């Protein structure tokens, strides 16, 4: 278990690197240009390419295409340059081509504070694109998460072969501190690569599985040729408007992504055990929870429990229902005008207490043990 | 490649765009009514005996319908000014093949 | 490559689809000639191209065919090709294509001289969605947005692709598929960024509100629209309207190319430094 | 309701354009019409049909509905193999000789008329472009829903008038081909 | 009153016309290009400018120009295209520039089926710009209402100063019949002009407005020298990055929208005193729900109601609440897989029934008879 | 104009932000001159400039002022001037700024021909990002994404605008400000899409890193780039390396402006048709 | 915790760098530290600081908390202006006279000190970008938060080899002038 | 405008650029230490009576911290080749007053 002191940015290209990422492509944006940075010197290490390319459009597109013919790649944006990018995604949610896409959040709504940290990009996630929509997104809370989750994230997109959002932060980003990190060894144990056809003929039935499993794709220039599109196409790849196709493939969309609910989202559950209130919340916001836990222990007769989801959508609504029928104070705290607390509402059929702040500053978790008082 | 034949179409495709009979310089071919289709004119070749190793036809059928005999398995014939003269005047009748061609069903 | 044209095709989509007699199945069987005649095996062609009225040509060859979002062909291209620096990759567009929408990628490809084989089918006008404006379009015609004469100017994609420096700039017509499969030729063995304007026609759209609605009329008025060379740079500059050069414009020999140049970067970076 | 009409053809002919004309001379009239038009991605030479909605009230649904569709006209192969299924039984078919060949089965299922309306448009008039005007000269006396004056009328006020005369002619000599359909 | 004979679009453009709409610029793209066709026609008949560009951000980003010297400008797109307008929606969020932006639905996700009708396009514009944003969006469901409805959104956005949606549909702008319009005299006087601050002293002050209405903006060349941009801005519009003003712009800036909610959201109910089962639906499936109330009553054992909100966005959660407490069977009809379920369940804190249908064909009322029959 | 620099300044604001020596209040001084030399009311100017570092120049100047989002800066300008077509309009912006990333919003109003008053502020790299690399920088320099050397070749903004269709192209720089003010007074009279590149410097984020950190060395560096248009024109082909030509380049003077002829549109398609 | 240290300065300075060097000392002592920048999308001329916590065990919470801060070292009066209410009644304050001056309520409450950084960076030693060599060296003599050993390889090992020795000299140069500030 | 002041430098605006001695033909310009400013170095006037009507230096400051005279109402002085040597001994100087000017702060 190697340790190394660095910041989240350094952490987040340190990861891609090791997992196996030897392509990259966007455009410079504060405060995202630190990944870029460290790419641009440490994909010709690897024999990788970098290329920065006109815009954020032409920075996704050809990452697309990069993994499209085999190759793990990457991109990294923040804010403006992801409202850019949602025509592709949904492409690549359509193609089934795997892409990693991190967006260190900052002060939305457009440009406004650019200097600033907020979370103000979780519901523009939940559904960026038109049309429908299943959305895989992760969210780092820690100096520590910023290398396995990015393992994570990889392996996702393999898996499911469906772009994975980093909800990365800006107080993760730029905090500058000492890490550990697993070993070289168990890295490279636990990478998952996608599937090939190696049989005979032709692959024939790129998109010719079953409900609940995603499409196999060969590397181009191998012998299996066959037609991709973002039109609804059948078994083998050619456009189609016939409507048992049309719905069926929206379903086993739809069904590979729920299906491994069991093994796609996490969450932190702590001193759930006999506690009076929650204090529900997510990202770089846990750090100052974790903090003021640490001092309401003083002289509180009632215990405070903490839950905190690791992957944002999609959301894991059966925990959240058993956890507020069982418990009868839910506070959530955010840094925004409360979008994600749409969907707790939503699940736990409830009405729950709410602090948020979208100034463009943090917690400072003084404020959370005023709150708790209440 | 049906044997005896220097060039023949394919009536199952071909649309009636007139280009391939505007490109002949012998002037062969004849886009003939037929309303058992939806366009109603079809290319047919009025004179393959005349026929010249231009294989401007072919390369002029964005459709994939008009085929040529190959050089090493056919003789083609001479260009002969009455050629030129026939592919004008079928040319100056709006693409249309002339009514005495069809004296033996050319 | 000759009369037999159905082995480097798929069988099921065969016959073609445009409208009865569009010029876009010259072109296709002008690349398959070309591609052909250099002895190229298929298994290492990837054929990408746009949403459109000419994106339909990836539909038919038996390749491996991408079809991408509007304009962003060339940005897909490019991920391929520096994915795989030694196959060879072909981008076909049409003019609301990457020469309307997707300009900066093309100008940018241009730039950076990158190994793409950019072919632009101009028909001066958007096919597909009605017969709309273009950036192309002649002023003074009849468009569904412009109903009493277009004022925009005209583009040069010769022109502007010089500018930009592209490393291989020709331009041909459906006119004669000869030269233009000579030209194709000559241009798909270069090691820099190649650009092939071909003059294509669209007489449903564009010829029946303008007098033009027969497929031959069209095809005389690009024939008289265009000269060769030549016969072009020996004309007077007030003669030069609405005159075309033909052949291959400019084919500069000495220049280095961005893959050719990475490779560098790569060897001298942290090749044990 | 009144009419349910489905128009089916190859685009780029000209037949469909006549729909719209039967549904705004019912509207004048003093009924309701309403007409909703499929056609496909492709330009030319691809299926289109047209479906056409009179009655005396309000129409809510712009859609018809399956098994209900009263008269079907069908001038291509293409789209009568597809929309051929929503004919309710014994209802009333045409189609031309020259483009369609119809199935037996489908001979004994509906009271199928053969009128060239391509033929009689292209040759005898001399102008092909007035087929639709043809077409729709054989519906009025098909469905009976509305009067001659009308549409007639609705006619004149929607087309120029430089050819509208002859354009009338068309419809006239429409009318006598219809009266030569019912030889029963 | 008048009576015309015409189809959806011509009545939008119509519309925009008589409100006194002056500038349209877009891309055009089936299936909304029918609405640019009327306008190139339309604009010229009345001094107006029609300007086609080559993409859609430059499309809204010159209504957002023209509209920001004092003028009335409409922008129109369709699925794919609007995916491109986000970027540019949030400027004229932050700025407070009034836009109107036409959205005619097809079959979501990118291409797809480009010929067919869907209702993707709900989840999508509730929330499509990054940061903080509160969404107004209308919702026409017949051809009596492509006119009115587009009044109100053009009134409605000259009133709040906010980027206005308009939820067309593709059945209902092609369908073609017999409208009834109001006349002349009453639409004139009806319009709603922005407020400019005339005075006698210059502006000083077009952002120094309380804290639940929106800003004044002179329009340009009179006088008055302000400053626009999309940062947070103080009262004249010069940047800042105080936490006072940073939190205080963006909570007048939800305030403005949500204090106005009596004017803002009409719905439509029918047939709701002494029915069992609720047919709560929006936008053309009413077309076909209230077709089948109007057969399944012929014969039946029970009454059956009708709910149809003709503003989507905000929602209005405070009837709806009341609506599910006091009837025991709902039932929700969609043409997608459920996008505005989330906002009913989250709403009456309940569980209804759905029915959806996402393979781009309509919903056929037999199918909604036969699944009232459970 | 003159000493008085307060009339036409937002006085509040002064001093500027820069850097300690940017060569952007130059442009600034010579912009303002520009416009009392021409006797422009301040009240009938907007001045509209992109988000970067060269965008601060839309708040000093006192007269209505937006700043817009990345590259869409030209789009918003002929919205607004086409919204009031009687009043002047300036347009300020980078080299990352429209022909970097909206490169085709200026490709295509240098088509049409709007009357608009581009100037582009070329300082060679990403100056407010610290130091990326620009579609303008030279081969060869040490960038923050190219550590190795610049491989990316170089545009060609007064070529390219020239190839795109712009009435009246000029080239000047921070080096003799009487030129640029006299060639800034030339273009704002004129009636068409005016394009000014003024080659600025960047010393703190470009030159630091190329041994140029002073101000007066990178302007000595450009002095030795740039000379004049007739010794340019002099020179061998070999000579003409790395070589611009300063001065008015272009200026045609028959070209109809996309708004005067929109009126005759108004005029003759439906003024009482 | 241990230590909340403070270090502002005007964007262009490089007296902020001579921060992260003490968390990296720290870090290799045995303990944890955490660095937090704060900057202005000003590239030169703008008002930039930086504040490092230091503690024994873990750090959780990376920012500092306001009213607590207990060592501030500042070289321009812009930054000092903003940056100085949250030092802790009796904090360490130290600064250069020719370019801050306090008020007398700073001087009552806090223990300010007057060491001319820059001077003694440019003056004493010869190259002002070893400033701050010269400031770091101050602030392990005042707060001691570090062993000096730990300190002195830290830097070393960060810095280019060919001015290594003389970076080295600097920090013997600042140790005399902390030596000569406690006069008191 | 004051009297008799052919050319007066702003101290708060002035940065300290050396542009505005580097383009003095006169060599009336000078750069002087001040540790109580962030740079160090602030332009000064040393030898006003040898002011030349070349505005240069005003065309070329950026941060507007140099101010010259009036033709109207101020009598410049004439070309010497003295003060040319000054500015070139000036230059190769750093762009910084020369000792020997430091004979009377001058
Ligand atoms: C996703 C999508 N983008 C665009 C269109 C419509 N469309 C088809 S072609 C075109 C303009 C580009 O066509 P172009 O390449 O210029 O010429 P074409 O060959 O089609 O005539 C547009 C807007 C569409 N139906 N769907
Ligand atoms: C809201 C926002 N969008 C995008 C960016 C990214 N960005 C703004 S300016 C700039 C550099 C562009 O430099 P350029 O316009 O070429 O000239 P410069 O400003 O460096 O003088 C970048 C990358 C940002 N900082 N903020
Ligand atoms: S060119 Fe081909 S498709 Fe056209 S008429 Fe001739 S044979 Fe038929
Ligand atoms: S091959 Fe030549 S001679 Fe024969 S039909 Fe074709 S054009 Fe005529
Ligand atoms: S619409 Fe025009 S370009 Fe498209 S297939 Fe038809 S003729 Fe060709
Ligand atoms: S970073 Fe460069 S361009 Fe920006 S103000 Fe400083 S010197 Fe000027
Ligand atoms: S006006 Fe001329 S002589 Fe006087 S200080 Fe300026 S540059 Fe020197
Ligand atoms: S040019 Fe101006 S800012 Fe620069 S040193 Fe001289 S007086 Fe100061
Ligand atoms: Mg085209």
């Amino acid at each position: 278990m190697r340790e190394i002191i660095s910041d989240g940015n350094e952490l987040v290209a340190k990861a891609a690197i090791e997992v196996g990422c030897r392509f990259f492509g966007g455009y410079p944006i504060t405060p995202s240009s630190d990944i870029m940075h460290a790419m641009s010197v440490a994909l010709p290490k690897c024999g990788g390419h970098f290329i920065q390319m006109e815009d954020e459009i032409s920075g996704i597109s050809v990452s697309l295409g990069a993994s499209m013919s085999g190759t793990k790649s990457m991109t990294a944006s923040s804010g403006p340059g992801i409202s850019l990018k949602v025509e592709q995604i949904g492409y690549s949610f359509m193609a089934e081509i795997p892409l990693v896409i991190a967006d260190v959040m900052r002060s939305g709504p457009s440009t406004g504070m650019p200097t600033r940290v907020a979370q103000g990009d979780v519901n523009f996630l939940k559904h960026p694109i038109h049309g429908d929509f299943k959305a895989v997104a992760l969210a780092p809370a820690s100096l520590e998460e910023a290398y396995t989750e990015t393992v994570r994230a990889f392996n996702l997109a393999e898996m499911l072969m469906t772009p994975v959002f980093l909800l990365m932060d800006e107080t993760v980003g730029h905090m500058y501190g000492k890490v550990q990190i697993p070993d070289l060894e168990e890295v490279q144990k636990m990478t998952i690569n996608r599937k090939e056809f190696v049989g005979d003929k032709k692959d024939y039935k790129p998109y010719g599985v079953a409900q609940d499993e995603p499409a196999v794709l060969n590397p181009f220039f191998k012998g299996y040729r066959y037609h991709v599109s973002g039109l609804h196409h059948g078994p083998i790849g050619f456009p189609t408007e016939d409507a048992k196709i049309g719905g069926d493939l929206i379903d086993r969309l739809f069904h590979k992504i729920e299906s491994k609910q069991d093994i796609i989202n996490e969450n932190e559950e702590m001193d759930l055990e006999g506690a009076e209130i929650v204090i529900i919340a997510y990202g770089s916001v846990s750090l100052a929870v974790k903090e003021a836990l640490k001092d309401y222990h003083k002289e509180s007769k009632q215990k405070v429990g903490f839950f905190r989801p690791k992957t944002l959508w999609p959301s894991p609504a059966k925990r959240l229902k058993e956890i507020g029928d069982k418990y009868e104070k839910i506070l959530v705290i955010e840094l925004n005008k409360g979008q994600y607390l749409e969907e707790i509402e939503r699940a736990m059929q409830r009405k729950v207490h709410f602090f948020g702040q979208a100034n463009g500053r943090t917690i400072s978790p003084k404020q959370i043990i005023a709150k708790l008082k209440e | 490649t049906p044997d005896g034949v220097a060039v023949w179409v394919n009536e199952d495709r071909c649309k009636g765009c007139d280009i391939c009979v505007s490109v002949c310089p012998a002037g062969v071919l004849g886009m003939g009514i037929e309303k058992e289709r939806v366009l109603g004119k079809v290319a047919k070749v009025a004179y393959p005996e005349s026929c010249i190793g231009c294989v401007q036809c072919e390369l002029h059928c964005p459709d994939f319908a008009i085929y040529v005999a190959d050089r090493k398995d056919f003789k083609f014939a001479k260009v002969s000014k009455e050629a030129q003269e026939r592919s004008e005047k079928v040319k100056a009748n709006k693409y249309m093949l002339l009514e005495e061609t069809i004296l033996e069903g050319r | 490559m000759a009369f037999n044209y159905d082995e480097y095709l798929r069988v099921d989509k065969i016959p073609t689809l445009w409208c009865w007699g569009c010029g876009d199945g010259v072109i296709l069987k002008s690349i398959i000639r070309t591609i052909d005649a250099l002895g190229w095996k298929m298994d290492d062609v990837c054929l990408v191209s746009g949403i459109g009225c000419s994106g339909r040509m990836s539909s038919y060859v038996n390749c491996n065919t991408v079809h991408t979002t509007h304009g962003r062909a060339v940005a897909y291209a490019t991920g391929i090709k520096m994915a795989n620096p030694s196959k060879h990759v072909i981008v076909v567009s049409g003019d609301g294509d990457g020469f309307a929408i997707g300009g900066n990628h093309t100008m940018h490809a241009c730039r950076r001289n990158i190994d793409l084989n950019f072919i632009l089918v101009n028909n001066f006008i958007y096919g597909l969605t009605n017969s709309q404006t273009s950036p192309t379009t002649p002023n003074g015609m009849w468009t569904v947005t412009a109903q009493w004469g277009n004022i925009d100017n005209q583009f040069d994609p010769c022109a502007l692709t010089t500018a930009a420096g592209a490393s291989f700039v020709a331009r041909e017509s459906v006119l004669d598929p000869q030269k233009l499969e000579k030209v194709l030729k000559e241009g798909f063995s270069h090691k820099g960024f190649s650009f092939f304007d071909v003059h294509s026609n669209c007489h449903i759209n564009l010829g029946r509100k303008n007098k033009m609605g027969e497929a031959s009329q069209m095809l005389k008025w690009m024939e008289s629209r265009l000269v060769s060379k030549r016969q072009f740079e020996a004309m007077s500059p007030e003669e030069r309207v609405d005159k075309f050069p033909t052949g291959v414009l400019r084919h500069d020999t000495d220049r280095k190319e961005y893959c050719e140049a990475y490779q560098e970067i790569i060897e001298k970076a942290q090749g044990k430094q | 309701m009144e009419a349910q009409l489905r128009f089916t053809g190859v685009g780029g002919q000209g037949v469909l354009l006549a729909g719209e004309i039967l549904a705004e001379a019912k509207i004048v009239s003093g009924g309701y019409g309403t007409k909703t038009s499929t056609y496909t991605s492709q330009v030319r030479g691809g299926p289109t049909k047209v479906d056409i909605l009179l009655d005396k009230d309000e129409i809510i649904f712009p859609y018809a509905k399956e098994g209900e569709i009263d008269f079907m006209l069908s001038v291509a192969q293409i789209s009568y193999n597809q929309f051929k299924s929503d004919i309710k039984q014994g209802g009333i078919v045409v189609i031309d000789p020259n483009l369609v060949t119809p199935t037996k089965e489908d001979e004994e299922k509906y009271q199928i008329y053969k009128i060239p309306i391509i033929s009689i448009a292209k040759d005898e008039v001399g102008n092909i472009i007035t087929q639709s005007v043809v077409a729709l000269a054989i519906t009025v006396e098909l469905t009976k829903c509305v009067e001659e004056n009308i549409v007639l009328d609705t006619m004149l006020k929607k087309v120029p008038a430089k050819v509208a005369d002859t354009n009338k002619k068309a419809f006239e000599i429409g009318k006598k081909h219809a009266l030569e359909a019912l030889k029963v």
